[PDB]
């Protein structure tokens, strides 16, 4: 499955399996920004993503977009 | 988990009840108390979120530059068999070099105090790192709840911080709110 | 889990604060109006369905008056107010008992969490956590002093039958037992 992460100032596409936890992507994308995973808030279907969740768990479809917002707390 | 329940309890048992009625209470106050809360910035509920769960009961004790002015008119409602259960909120002035630099409705998120007390009382025990994580989870769950409560959520602002002047911390948030207008 | 936090918050944020002063507030009320009913009775429906108006839930439960209120500062809020309501419990129009009566409000949070999909909380979760809320609260009060043991928890399931259910009888039964065990 292919996916994309966008914060508005940058976009990075990712390719991973459906049972791979999204922990890797969120850390990968945040590393590019010079920020650790916690300081960013990731959204799919309007819902905050958690590190142990897989695309199969969230019923993702190929070529979906993931929104990356600056986490304001912490 | 614990923080998830406490955040929903904070929303279900407090914010969803008082936020829709807050402007009416502030109007009533301003009209019979000299328009003390002028402008949108001074008409939101500011919720303090110390991520170390240190929640003194007296805000002046936390910062001398935070000083109590008055109370809004009380909200009452029938609640779980209690007639006229009372919800009340306090107005504070923020001082900068002795002068009134700001005026807002200000308070702590009480469940953070609950988390701390649970570390003392709880029999199974509750460690510092667990408490700091649950404090963060409470704040982020509350953020998420409010984002999905578009009907009422722009009546409040969350002020989270780690430890310093609390008054300045608040004033910085207020000045940023005024600039973003 | 959820129930554990809500039960500790119920003790820390309410019962520990009002139970010690409850006796005085009841006395103050008695003298006005020219003078078992000295405990706080707390309804705990295990399905967490908690109406806000007791009188509309059972005709034979009728509001009488409020106790004098109690106040205290907390978390930067000056003069948080604690109020409690006195009810008469009727049988066929006749006053059969009188007590301070309310629901355990946190059960509404459990119920709401099972209704909001964002809470990730099923009906089965709600029913389990409701029972865990009751047992934790019972454990807490069992370790509390005498000044915090003057309340009665009343936990109950409403029949899944169409058969009627009397909330007033559920309370009166405990009032009667207490009179017997005197
Ligand atoms: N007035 C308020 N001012 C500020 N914040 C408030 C207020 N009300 C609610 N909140 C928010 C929402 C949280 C959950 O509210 P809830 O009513 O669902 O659960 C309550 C329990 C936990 O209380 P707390 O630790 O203060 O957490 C509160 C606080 F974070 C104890 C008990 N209780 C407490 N006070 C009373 C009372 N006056 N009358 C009857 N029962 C009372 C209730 F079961």
């Amino acid at each position: 499955i292919n996916l994309k992460v966008s914060d508005g100032s940058s976009e990075i596409f990712f390719k991973i399996k459906k049972t791979t936890p999204l922990r890797r992507l969120m850390e990968a994308f945040a590393k590019r920004q010079g920020k650790e995973m916690d300081s960013l808030r990731f959204l799919y279907d309007g819902i905050r993503i958690q590190a142990d969740q897989t695309p199969e768990d969230l019923d993702m479809e190929d070529n979906d977009i993931i929104e990356a917002h600056r986490e304001q707390i912490g | 988990n614990v923080a998830h329940g406490l955040a929903w309890s904070y929303y279900i048992g407090y914010l969803r009840l008082i936020l829709p009625e807050l402007q009416a209470r502030i109007r009533t106050y301003n009209q019979h108390y000299n328009n003390l809360l002028r402008g949108a910035v001074s008409q939101r509920l500011y919720i303090l979120l110390p991520l170390d769960c240190g929640v003194p009961d007296n805000l002046s004790m936390a910062d001398p530059n935070i000083r109590f002015l008055d109370k809004l008119p009380q909200q009452t409602g029938d609640r779980a068999g209690i007639k006229d259960r009372v919800y009340s909120n306090s107005i504070y002035e923020l001082l900068e070099n002795g002068q009134r630099a700001g005026t807002c409705v200000l308070e702590y998120a009480t469940p953070l105090q609950t988390l701390f007390a649970m570390s003392q009382y709880s029999q199974a025990g509750f460690s510092r790192e667990d408490r700091l994580e649950q404090a963060k989870l409470f704040c982020r769950t509350l953020e998420d709840i409010l984002a999905d409560a578009p009907e009422s959520q722009n009546n409040c602002r969350l002020i989270a911080y780690q430890e310093f002047s609390l008054s300045q911390e608040v004033l910085r948030h207020l000045r940023q709110e005024e600039k973003e207008e």
